[PDB]
């Protein structure tokens, strides 16, 4: 059976940790 | 009926958060920065309690306190009192809108009990303990990093972990979370299917469940009470200080280098941390 | 140094009969 | 033999053993008997390589909030120290190795409860989603009690298996990591915060009507055990010496003087943790006979 | 335009963020930084 | 009415994520 | 000017030139000003951590979008007729003959169709429902954070690796042989007996019951004991029908050869032999250069041993060569990476693994 | 394993007392020489250590745990936790117990004697008093505490070092200061000991017998990590140097190991490993004559 909405959206909560993990990655490269 | 008696209360509570963690300093209270416009983040800002210069006046807006000034009446923060009894306010409103809900529909109020645990933590951490304190300046601030404060402050002037009623709290905190997963998990396995995890847990555990509605009372009932008992151990620590401390092993400790307890440590960091803010 | 070797043998006999009990699962 | 297995595999036993009981059991009994000795009879065992041995037994004047099965010493480090390393056995009870003894063993006990939990589950027709909870709490032991220690670099540092090293370790924690302002820690108390909110709602919806359910339920048990799991990774990073946010004297004026927020209170909270009194030039008496 | 999978409203907000606010935002902060003088 | 339980959230908040964004750049 | 900090020549440019070329040399970490070997070593791993996390975000954001806009449940059930489905399309410039025309594969909206052939590698790793997939993508955004995570971490101050250990060559091709070759192949020879040849005989495997289960009605008795010839034993029939038990053999490791008769590729079980044969063979090069522990070759004695009498002094000093330059290296992985990606090319499309993609001829 | 060493020189003895070992001071090289441990302990000897006698001294309580002991020529002092002073002018024959000003701040932890009638005091809390007259008076040199402290420990020349009570970090004290300088630590692990070497500079010993060691007077820039058991994870307690040059370090189980070249290679003594006590101090009165002092009575004399 399909996806159901809300494992989209919680698959978007959890693409938000390697957000920010990728921001700070980035911002310890740059120094 | 009453449902339209919290929305406005709630809403402008919800409302002076949001204008105190953006736009009010905390300079003349706590001489901080506490807002977005000093360059706070999120985790720094607070609506600061009320300066150590009134004590337990409320600084009303047409209080003399303020004299009806907007900059006074932010400067003196009044904006904590304003959030707080607001909140207050609008919390036991849907106390009341639980009850009439359940009034309505005709079924017996549960919801609105359970509910109660949040307004006794409420109205005991953030009003009674600064009523039993000296002023507003000791009460906790309405912030992440000023929650942090508070506690550590409590644990340093209280030993609040060993007091019964924060242990008993944390018992029934850390049950309701156990209850929770285990009640969802076997909902899950299952998926009546009662059956087959009662087998499971009389196998696994021994003592398994009687009945899922005792279960779900379990579940109901375990988080409220340990709140319960929580809020009446703060209400405790500002009239009577309900800490069993044992003085026959610190006097044991005191003059015996060879003999030492963790409770006697404990004891230590108290009493270094009192003298740590002179 | 014989508890040392008594432990060895008592553990060593335990996660045999598990591994070999698991590897023969009759039902 | 086959008649001890047909028994053992038995669905039908008042309590049930299971292949992984065959390995849970004598770990789990093992624990017990001498957590329980180490409890009562322990000599004191000195925790910090210096000359100020700690206490933790009954038999040695303590109640039972106070009494804690005292961690390993710095004295062994991070090295495994079973009785046959110890020279006698006087001086593997004075060294702490009760501790790393029931650590271990109760290590292994748990996650054989896990398996004995997920065979019985397999074995009565069911999909087990029962040991998928009951991992965050042995992830979250695992976390505290091994992974922390190592981090950390030794055994000393571990819990106390008491209510009284139980509150000493958690404030050292916080004054040496900062764990509150670190995310982990605020994802498990949202975790928990959200187990004790969905308990009470259900509890109250299921009681009231006494006489999307499916995805309800699903959502109820998963909430607490990610928060759980989110906040043992926290603490197993803390381990090698990783922190919470670091926001103090973060804020500047034109000149170049700190302003201070509440994260900086914390740290000089923290900081006073750290140190048991005052700090420096605070006029000590200069004269004394 | 619309879609019968799930969550149909996520694209509708989601690809003008990344099309317009996005793109918009990462070529101000660009030019902001690749101009501000001095600190070389 | 649904009016105004809309409006008296919406009307603030628009000004204050501009006031937020504007404070985004006022940092020297 | 502040940008490029990495160059003050760049910096002080009046010109947009010091825009281009800030661009262009962005990623040149060996000529920045001021820049020390340790610390470029450290730059390029935690760089590497940061591709390697944009490769497992991309894998996980093919196989989200596959779950969520897909027609894998129903391309499974007819892989010879249904068109697979990449993505949904959202135009809003899109016209009404635009939008009748890309409801394509029995959809409901504009679409568009794979051609990257990933339907055909799912179906034949034992995938079938889009939980699956939907799993899957959640793990990898899982293994991308703990990457980036652990190159933010390798970069910190006290977790900065030494130059030393950069340059310890022998200990990494031990490691990399035995372990990131030899024991993820084994690992996944393992993952194909126990849950890709149940799932192509119509078994449904899964993290909850594979763990019950063995792939072979005698498991491990007769790979002690020796008696290995069992495991090959009755082989899938030449009329087994792919993805039921119609037909099929209960051996896991054969040496069959050929193509399935019906998807008309390479047989699962010879694929299995194939890879623990190849993790057999690379654990035993692993263990071929000396650590710490004595026994082992030494790479720079390798190389001054073996020179010629026609070439003066054959591989001399070549160790030290290769190990002090970083673009010596990167030509090799490179000239390696090229050969081997044009053998993979040559390889495959003569010897198709995954189901039906012989007959998708667009993709292949 | 590890490597191991080519003899043992260190002559076992096993003293009749359950105390743990505290410290151990010398007159005069043939002369008696005294050690303080624990539970009251004081033994006595007169030939360089290798016999022993126990002087039982009682007060009104029995807890009164000695710390260390200062002995300048014939003038000797012992300063022990609670407070306790005891001063003599004989060696020791007989011992005047000082009591303490009721405001000194915490517990002694350490004295020295820098010559006829002058004794150093340190409290635990971090307070440097200084007498010359016997007892009689109490000078400050330091205005302020520096919290509860691990261990402290005495420069050559003067300076102190005190570690936090956890390792969390660590101060110091030179001469002529009010207050104490704090830094955190310069190592991965917290820290356990942090002592000044024979070659005027620090070093330090973290959790995990980890050993750093430091080649500035600022002690800002450190060398690298120095395991003397690299596979073994060992809890090493305390360093000393023999020489200038060579260096010996004391753990536990009689981890008693020897190093030649300054940390960069260490040889395990099998010889004193079948002690049964988790050795505590080493001291090096001359690159000669040297005692290590462990658990439950156990002693070690340098040949
Ligand atoms: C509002 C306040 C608040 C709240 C709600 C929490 C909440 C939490 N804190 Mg926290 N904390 C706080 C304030 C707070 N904290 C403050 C102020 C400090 C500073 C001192 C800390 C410092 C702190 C530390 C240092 C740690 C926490 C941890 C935790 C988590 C507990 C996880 C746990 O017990 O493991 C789950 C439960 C177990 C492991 C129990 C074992 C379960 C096994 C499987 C069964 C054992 C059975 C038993 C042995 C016998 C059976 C009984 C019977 C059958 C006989 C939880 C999310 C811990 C954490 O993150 O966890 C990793 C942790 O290490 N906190
Ligand atoms: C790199 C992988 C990747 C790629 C190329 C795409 C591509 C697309 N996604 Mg998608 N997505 C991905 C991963 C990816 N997705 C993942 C992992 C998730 C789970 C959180 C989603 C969830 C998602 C939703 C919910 C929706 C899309 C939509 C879309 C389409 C609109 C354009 C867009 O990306 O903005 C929207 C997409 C996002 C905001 C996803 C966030 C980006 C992912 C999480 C990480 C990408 C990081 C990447 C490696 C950075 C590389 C930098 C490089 C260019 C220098 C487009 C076809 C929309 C669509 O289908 O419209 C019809 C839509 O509504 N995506
Ligand atoms: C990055 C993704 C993206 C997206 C989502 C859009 C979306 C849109 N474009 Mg477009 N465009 C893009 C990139 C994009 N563009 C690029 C890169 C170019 C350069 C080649 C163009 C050039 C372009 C032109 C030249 C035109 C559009 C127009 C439009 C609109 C037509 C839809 C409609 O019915 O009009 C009516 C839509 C509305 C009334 C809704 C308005 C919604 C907001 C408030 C508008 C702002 C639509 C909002 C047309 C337009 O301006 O329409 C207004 C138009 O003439 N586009
Ligand atoms: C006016 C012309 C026009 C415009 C504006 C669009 C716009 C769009 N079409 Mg489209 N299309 C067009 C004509 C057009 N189409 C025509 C004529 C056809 C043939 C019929 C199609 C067929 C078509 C299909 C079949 C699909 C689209 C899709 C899309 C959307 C993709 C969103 C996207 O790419 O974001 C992401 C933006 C990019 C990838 C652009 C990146 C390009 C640069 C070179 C890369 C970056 C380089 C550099 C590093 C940048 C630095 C950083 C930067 C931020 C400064 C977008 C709304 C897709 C869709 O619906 O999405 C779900 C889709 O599937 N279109
Ligand atoms: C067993 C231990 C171990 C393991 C598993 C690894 C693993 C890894 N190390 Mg490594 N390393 C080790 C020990 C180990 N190391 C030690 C001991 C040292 C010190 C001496 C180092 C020092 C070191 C350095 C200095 C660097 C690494 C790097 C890497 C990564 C390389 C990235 C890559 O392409 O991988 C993925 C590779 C594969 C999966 C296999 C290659 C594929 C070949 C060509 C065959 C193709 C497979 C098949 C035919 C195609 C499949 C098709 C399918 C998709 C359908 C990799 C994750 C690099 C990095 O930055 O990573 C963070 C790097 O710069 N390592
Ligand atoms: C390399 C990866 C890998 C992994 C992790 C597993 C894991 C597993 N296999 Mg498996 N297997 C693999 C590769 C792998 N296999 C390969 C390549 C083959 C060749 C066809 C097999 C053939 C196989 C059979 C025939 C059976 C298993 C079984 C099992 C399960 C328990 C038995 C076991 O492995 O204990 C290993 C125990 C030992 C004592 C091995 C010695 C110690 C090692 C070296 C460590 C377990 C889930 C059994 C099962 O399903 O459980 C009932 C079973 O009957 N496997
Ligand atoms: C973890 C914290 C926590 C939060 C945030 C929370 C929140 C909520 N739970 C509710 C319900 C409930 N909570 C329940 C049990 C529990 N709830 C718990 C803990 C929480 N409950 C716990 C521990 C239990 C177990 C006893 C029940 C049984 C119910 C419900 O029936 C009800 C529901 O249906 O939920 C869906 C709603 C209350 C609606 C209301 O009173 O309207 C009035 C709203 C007002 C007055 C606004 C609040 C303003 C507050 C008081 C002051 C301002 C606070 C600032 C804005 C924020 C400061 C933030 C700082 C900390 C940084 C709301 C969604
Ligand atoms: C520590 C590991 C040691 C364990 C060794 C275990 C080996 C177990 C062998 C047991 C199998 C029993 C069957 C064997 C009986 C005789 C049957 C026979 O003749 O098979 C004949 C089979 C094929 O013959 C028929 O094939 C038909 C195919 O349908 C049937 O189905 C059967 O497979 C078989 O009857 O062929 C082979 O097995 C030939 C021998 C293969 C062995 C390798 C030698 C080939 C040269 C390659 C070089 C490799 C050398 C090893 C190098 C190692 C490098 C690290
Ligand atoms: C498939 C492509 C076919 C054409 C490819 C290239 C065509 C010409 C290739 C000839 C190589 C050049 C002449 C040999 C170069 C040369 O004479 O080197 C001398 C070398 C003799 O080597 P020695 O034994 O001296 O030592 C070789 C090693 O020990 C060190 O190099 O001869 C060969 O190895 C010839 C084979 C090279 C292959
Ligand atoms: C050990 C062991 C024992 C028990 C083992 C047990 C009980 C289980 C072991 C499992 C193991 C060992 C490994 C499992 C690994 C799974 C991995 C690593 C998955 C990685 C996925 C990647 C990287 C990419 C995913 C992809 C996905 C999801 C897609 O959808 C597209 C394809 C692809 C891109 C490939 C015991 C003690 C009993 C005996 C001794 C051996
Ligand atoms: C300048 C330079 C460089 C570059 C170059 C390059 C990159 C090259 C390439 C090259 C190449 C890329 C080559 C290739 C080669 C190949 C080969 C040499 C092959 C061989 C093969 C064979 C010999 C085969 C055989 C066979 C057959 C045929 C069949 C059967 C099987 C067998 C296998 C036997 C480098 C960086 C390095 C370094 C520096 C300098
Ligand atoms: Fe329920």
């Amino acid at each position: 059976m399909a996806l159901s909405d809300t494992q989209i959206l919680a698959a978007l909560v959890v693409a938000l940790l390697p957000a920010f993990l990728a921001f700070r990655l980035s911002t310890e490269l740059y120094k | 009926w009453s449902g339209l008696l919290l929305f406005p209360c709630a809403f402008m509570a919800l409302g002076g958060w949001l204008t105190g963690t953006t736009f009010v300093t905390s300079w003349y209270t706590h001489g901080l920065a506490s807002s977005y416009l000093e360059g706070a983040n999120f985790l720094t800002v607070a609506v600061s309690s009320p300066a150590d210069a009134f004590g337990h006046s409320l600084l009303f807006l047409w209080g003399p306190e303020a004299q009806g000034n907007l900059t006074r009446w932010f400067q003196i923060g009044g904006l904590w009192p304003f959030v707080a009894l607001h909140g207050a306010f609008g919390l036991i409103g849907f106390m009341l809108r639980q009850f009439e809900i359940s009034r309505l529909v005709g079924i017996r109020p549960y919801n609105a009990i359970a509910f109660s645990g949040p307004i006794a933590v409420f109205v005991s951490v953030f009003l009674m303990y600064p009523l039993g304190q000296s002023s507003w300046f000791f009460a906790p601030s309405f912030g992440v990093a000023g929650i942090f404060r508070f506690i550590l402050f409590l644990q340093g002037f209280h030993n609040w972990t060993l007091n019964p009623f924060h242990m008993m709290g944390v018992a029934g905190i850390l049950g309701g979370a156990l209850l929770c997963a285990i009640h969802g998990a076997t909902v899950e396995n299952t998926l009546y299917s009662m059956v087959t995890a009662n087998r499971f847990w009389s196998q696994i555990f021994g003592i398994a469940f009687s009945n899922k509605r005792w279960l779900h009372f379990f579940m109901l009932f375990v988080p409220v009470t340990g709140l319960w008992m929580s809020s009446v151990g703060i209400v405790g620590l500002a009239l009577n200080l309900r800490a069993y401390d044992f003085v026959s092993q610190e006097l044991r400790a005191a003059e015996d280098p060879e003999f030492e307890t963790f409770y006697t440590k404990n004891i230590l960091l108290n009493e270094g941390m009192r003298a740590w803010m002179a | 140094l014989t508890l040392k070797i008594a432990v060895y043998i008592v553990v060593g006999l335990f996660i045999s009969l598990f591994i070999f009990g698991f590897l023969s699962s009759d039902p | 033999w086959e008649q001890f297995c047909q028994w053992v595999t038995s669905t039908n036993n008042r309590i049930y053993v299971g292949w992984f009981g065959t390995l849970m059991i004598p770990t789990l009994l093992t624990a017990t008997t001498c957590f329980i000795i180490a409890f009562i009879a322990a000599p004191p065992v000195d925790i910090d390589g210096i000359r100020e041995p700690v206490a933790g037994s009954l038999l040695y004047g303590n109640n039972i909030i106070s009494g804690a099965v005292v961690p390993s010493s710095n004295a062994i480090g991070l090295h495994f120290y079973p009785i046959w390393e110890a020279a006698s056995l006087d001086e593997w009870l004075y060294n702490g190795g009760p501790y790393q003894l029931v650590v271990f063993h109760f290590l292994i006990g748990i996650f054989c409860y896990m398996g004995r939990q997920w065979e019985l589950s397999y074995r009565l027709g069911m999909r087990p989603w029962i040991c998928v909870a009951y991992s965050a709490p042995v992830s979250a032991a695992t976390a505290v009690f091994l992974i922390y220690p190592i981090g950390q670099g030794s055994f000393s540092d571990g819990m106390p298996l008491g209510i009284s090293g139980t509150f000493n370790f958690m404030i050292v924690f916080q004054a040496e990591h900062n764990i509150l302002m670190h995310p982990f820690h605020m994802l498990g108390v949202a975790g928990v915060f959200g187990g004790s909110l969905f308990s009470a709602m259900h509890g109250s919806l299921v009681t009231s009507s006494l006489v999307n359910s499916r995805s309800l339920h699903f959502f109820l048990g998963a909430w607490p055990v990610i928060g759980i799991w989110f906040t043992a990774m926290g603490v197993s990073t803390m381990a090698f010496n990783l922190n919470g946010f670091n926001f103090n004297q973060s804020i500047l004026d034109s000149q170049g003087r700190v302003i201070g927020t509440w994260a900086d209170v914390l740290n000089r909270a923290n900081i006073g943790f750290e140190v048991m009194h005052e700090r420096n030039a605070h006029n000590f008496p200069l004269d004394l006979a | 335009m619309d879609g019968s999978y799930a969550a149909s409203y996520l694209p509708w907000i989601l690809i003008p963020m990344v099309g317009w606010l996005f793109p918009a935002v990462t070529m101000g902060l660009l030019f902001i930084h690749i101009e501000s003088e001095g600190e070389g | 009415v649904r009016w105004l339980a809309v409006h008296t959230l919406a009307v603030p908040s628009v000004f204050f994520v501009g006031a937020i964004a504007a404070m985004q750049f006022i940092q020297r | 000017t502040k940008f490029p900090k990495f160059s003050q020549d760049l910096a002080q440019d009046p010109t947009t030139r010091r825009i281009w070329y800030g661009i262009a040399t962005a990623h040149d970490f060996e000529t920045h000003d001021g820049m020390t070997e340790e610390n470029l070593y450290q730059k390029i791993f935690a760089s590497h951590f940061g591709h390697i996390a944009i490769i497992f975000l991309w894998t996980s954001g093919t196989l989200f979008h596959v779950a969520w806009q897909g027609n894998f449940e129903q391309w499974i059930k007819d892989p010879l007729n249904i068109r697979p489905i990449a993505h949904a399309i959202w135009d809003p410039h899109f016209g009404e003959g635009a939008v009748n025309a890309f409801t394509q594969a029995g959809a409901s909206n504009p679409v568009n169709i794979a051609y990257s052939g990933v339907y055909h590698w799912f179906y034949t790793i034992g995938m079938t429902t889009n939980q699956e997939l939907y799993s899957g993508a959640v793990f990898l955004l899982v293994l991308a954070s703990l990457f980036l995570f652990a190159g933010w971490l390798h970069l910190q101050p006290k977790f900065r690796p030494s130059l030393a250990w950069f340059k310890n060559a022998e200990s990494r091709l031990n490691h990399h042989l035995a372990g990131l070759f030899g024991v993820s192949s084994l690992a996944w020879a393992g993952h194909l007996v126990h849950v890709a040849i149940p799932e192509a005989r119509g078994q449904h495997v899964g993290w909850d019951n594979f763990l019950s289960t063995p792939p072979h009605p005698a498991g491990l008795m007769p790979f002690f004991t020796g008696n290995w010839g069992v495991y090959a034993a009755d082989p899938d029939t030449a009329g087994h029908i792919f993805g039921t038990s119609e037909g099929a053999g209960t051996a896991i490791l054969t040496f069959l050869g050929g193509f399935h008769p019906q998807t008309e590729s390479l047989w699962l079980t010879d694929i299995a032999h194939h890879h623990l044969a190849i993790a057999v063979i690379f654990i035993i090069a692993g263990h071929m250069y000396r650590t710490n522990w004595g026994i082992g070759h030494s790479i720079k004695e390798i190389l001054n041993a073996h020179k010629g009498p026609l070439t003066g002094a054959g591989h001399t000093n070549l160790y030290d060569t290769i190990n002090n330059s970083l673009h010596f290296q990167l030509g090799l992985a490179l000239a390696s990476l090229g050969v081997i990606t044009s053998l993979v090319a040559q390889h495959m499309y003569s010897l198709p693994s995954y189901a039906f993609i012989a007959q998708d001829h667009t993709t292949q | 394993h590890v490597p191991d060493l080519a003899f043992n020189p260190w002559q076992e003895i096993a003293l009749e007392t359950d105390s743990t070992f505290a410290d151990i001071a010398f007159t005069e090289d043939p002369n008696h020489g005294w050690l303080v441990g624990t539970k009251e302990t004081i033994f006595e000897t007169t030939d360089g250590g290798d016999t022993w006698e126990q002087k039982l001294i009682d007060l009104g309580e029995e807890k009164a745990s000695f710390s260390a002991v200062s002995f300048s020529g014939n003038e000797g002092w012992i300063t022990g936790k609670p407070s306790i002073l005891l001063h003599t002018t004989d060696g020791g024959q007989t011992w005047a117990r000082i009591p303490l000003s009721e405001k000194l701040p915490g517990a002694p932890y350490s004295i020295i004697a820098l010559g006829p009638q002058t004794a150093e005091m340190i409290t635990d809390l971090g307070a440097i008093y200084k007498t010359t007259n016997g007892g009689k008076n109490w000078k400050a040199l330091v205005e302020g505490a520096v919290g509860v402290a691990r261990t402290i420990q005495r420069s050559t020349d003067g300076r102190y070092v005190a570690v936090s009570a956890r390792g969390n970090f660590y101060s110091t004290w030179a001469p002529g200061q009010t207050e104490w300088t704090p830094h955190n630590r310069n190592s991965s692990r917290r820290l356990q000991t942090m002592g000044y070497g024979k070659d005027g500079q620090l070093w330090l010993l973290a959790r995990g017998g980890q050993l750093q060691f430091s080649t500035d007077p600022d002690a800002e820039e450190w060398s690298d990590v120095i395991a003397p058991q690299d596979k073994g994870s060992w809890g090493l307690l305390d360093l000393s140097f023999r020489t200038p040059e060579e260096v010996w370090v004391a753990g536990a189980s009689g981890n008693l190991l020897m190093s030649q070249d300054g940390g960069q290679t260490w040889a395990k003594d099998t010889g004193v490993e079948d002690i049964p006590a988790n050795l505590y101090r080493v001291v090096f009165l001359s690159p000669e004559k040297g005692f290590v002092l462990g658990q439950d009575g156990i002693l070690l004399k340098y040949n």
